[PDB]
């Protein structure tokens, strides 16, 4: 069954930008049943597979690859689902060029990577499709408080495994649409939002209980929240901003990226809110500037060139191949019509408290060193005003205050600002709180939540039984 | 340094001595100055200094560094190289004045 020999590799589909820049449906329709049975057979079922080693949640990949190639769909599915939660977005979300259909071995042999996102994807949603799909309600329920801060894929994650282990958890969260920043944050174009809400139901359908549109930081505090339970998983992710305080900033017409993405893609999907014809979050014909090279930008600049028509561009410091985002992403930003600059780090602001302009340089990035950074120096040589009405400030994240401000004089952070857990039991500082999620390790993906969901939910299950036992 | 040479290239990369060049005959010599201290060390009885303006040397020094650079896997070479249309200005090409009029290719426009 190892076919890659003969058969070539070829994605599912693709539709052209004629209609693409116009609505908000996905790019990648579903994949074609005889195209299942010859992809999943073109894997090599490699010994060592180095796609299970690369993959941070480490799920069986050539079992139900032979197993499709095969047929048996019912048996494939559960294998798939046995080892990693959430198995549609993950496999939908993940930066695969780079994780797990990066490294294997048909590919680094040139003969191009067996489509592993695509076959989970697709074992996913005909698995549910026919309705081989049902909750984890516990058996015999032993009866417990827990409670978990933040509503993200790792606060899911933990509170799916302990519904499934016996015990009684309460998912508090600061919006009214639970599921994390994946309902807010991620844009409909990449991930709509019928996968979400009907994974969000089977986890309320197993027996959770939702907290919604609750403010741990005002509503509460954790002293009290630790009293109702009998153990707490803090989660509450990240969202401070870092900006820049260039001459002529802080005036109209510049806003921070996060918020421009929620409101102008997720509540104008609902149809709610007037900040989209009120605010300057609109389609201003002209010209729209953004700023960083993290994946938030290329979701900005997605989502521009979706809503209304413009001529973007979007300025970067470091080069192409520094970049974090997917390679792809960026090809399929150029197939839009969008404009890149590389190497260029923005210096001014001009205007007359309206963004008239941004005055930037360019900068040259020298031979790494032993540790292998590569140091940027700014040239002068060339030093142009970019035109653009609305620039956007997308320069990632950083853990917000948590100690002092939150809940607890007594939490202990490192100087990044994130606190610290075991590398064995993910247990805080503070007994009976737990971390997990993206504020112990920073601004990550999803799987990476997703794993360190299932580690915390283990071992809150352990040191709970631990402390029962007297 | 180069003292009394004859014949070959020699490539130079930083600060040089005092009467660099003294009794040169023929051959010719390249040198990566940074401050313009060149002419306070070199001797001109028999030797001019100038900048490099034909292609064909310029390719001949870009080789010539880039398989030193191949060879003993050097850093600093590789910074020098990364940055060759900023710091091909900073070069002086030290000539005698035997090859003037030998050279088969025209050192001067
Ligand atoms: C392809 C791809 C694209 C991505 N695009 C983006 C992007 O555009 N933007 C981005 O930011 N990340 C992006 N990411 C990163 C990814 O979304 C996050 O790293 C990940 O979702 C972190 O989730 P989490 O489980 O740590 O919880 P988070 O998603 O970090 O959020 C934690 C939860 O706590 C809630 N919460 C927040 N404050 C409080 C509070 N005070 N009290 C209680 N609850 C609170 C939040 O509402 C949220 O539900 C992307 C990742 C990938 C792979
Ligand atoms: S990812 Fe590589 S090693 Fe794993 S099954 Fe596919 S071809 Fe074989
Ligand atoms: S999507 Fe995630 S789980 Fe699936 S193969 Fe890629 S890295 Fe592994």
């Amino acid at each position: 069954m190892l076919g890659f020999v003969h058969t070539a590799q070829r994605m599912p589909d693709k539709r052209p930008a004629a209609e693409r820049r116009q609505d908000f449906a996905e790019i990648y329709a579903r994949f074609s049943d005889e195209r299942a049975n010859e992809q999943a057979n073109r894997c090599s079922q490699c010994g060592v597979p180095f796609c299970q080693v690369h993959c941070p949640v480490s799920n069986n990949i050539p079992d139900w690859l032979k197993l499709t190639s095969e047929g048996r769909l019912e048996e494939a599915y559960e294998v798939s689902q046995a080892t990693n939660n959430f198995p549609e977005i993950c496999g939908r979300i993940c930066p695969q060029d780079r994780l797990c259909e990066g490294n294997c071995v048909i590919e680094q042999s040139t003969h191009g990577a067996v489509t592993i996102g695509s076959v989970e994807k697709y074992i996913n949603d005909t698995a549910w499709d026919q309705g081989w799909v049902k909750p984890r309600t516990p058996s015999r329920e032993l009866g417990l408080s827990v409670g978990v801060i933040g509503a993200g894929p790792a606060g899911l994650a933990a509170a799916e495994e302990l519904r499934a282990k016996g015990y009684e958890v309460h998912v508090y969260d600061r919006y009214d649409r639970m599921g994390g920043l994946l309902v807010y944050g991620i844009p409909g174009f990449k991930l709509e939002k019928s996968v979400v809400e009907r994974r969000v139901k089977l986890l309320a359908d197993a027996g959770v209980i939702y907290h919604p549109n609750f403010e741990v930081g005002r509503d509460a505090s954790l002293p009290e929240l630790r009293r109702k339970h009998v153990a707490v998983l803090v989660a509450t992710g990240v969202y401070k901003a870092r900006d820049i305080k260039a001459p002529g900033s802080g005036l109209g017409n510049i806003v921070a990226a996060l918020d421009y993405l929620t409101t102008s893609n997720k509540v104008s999907l609902g149809d709610t809110v007037e900040a989209y014809e009120n605010g300057s979050l609109n389609a201003a014909g002209k010209h729209v500037v953004v700023l960083g090279g993290g994946d938030t930008a290329m979701d900005c600049v997605r989502t521009a060139i979706r809503q209304g028509a413009t001529s973007v561009k979007c300025l970067y410091r470091r080069d192409r191949k520094n970049m974090p985002g997917s390679q792809r992403e960026v090809a399929h930003a150029e197939e839009e019509g969008v404009e890149f600059i590389w190497q260029a780090a923005p210096e001014g602001f001009t205007g007359d408290t309206v963004v008239t302009g941004v005055r930037a340089v360019r900068i040259h990035l020298g031979v790494a060193d032993a540790t292998g950074r590569q140091t940027p120096q700014v040239i002068e040589g060339s030093e142009f005003t970019v035109q653009a009405d609305l620039v956007i400030k997308a320069l990632g994240f950083e853990p917000e205050d948590l100690p002092n401000a939150f809940d607890e004089p007594e939490l202990k952070v490192t100087r990044w600002g994130t606190l610290l857990v075991d590398h064995r039991t993910k247990m805080t500082n503070m007994d009976g709180v737990f971390a997990a999620g993206d504020i112990v390790r920073g601004a990550s993906l999803v799987v990476w939540a997703i794993r360190d969901g299932r580690d915390a939910a283990e071992g809150i299950h352990a040191y709970a039984k631990a402390k029962a036992e007297a | 340094g180069c003292e009394y040479m004859t014949g070959g290239t020699a490539v130079i990369l930083g600060r040089v001595g005092d009467n660099f060049a003294a009794g040169m005959t023929g051959g010719m010599a390249y040198v990566y100055d940074l401050d313009d201290s060149l002419p306070l060390y070199i001797n001109d009885e028999s030797v001019i200094f100038q900048r490099i303006e034909v292609g064909h040397y310029e390719s001949q020094l870009k080789h010539l560094i880039e398989e030193h650079v191949t060879e003993t896997q050097s850093r600093f070479a590789a910074e020098i190289l990364n940055d060759w249309a900023r710091e091909v200005t900073k070069f002086w090409q030290v000539v005698p004045k035997e090859m003037l009029n030998r050279l088969e290719v025209p050192v001067h426009l």
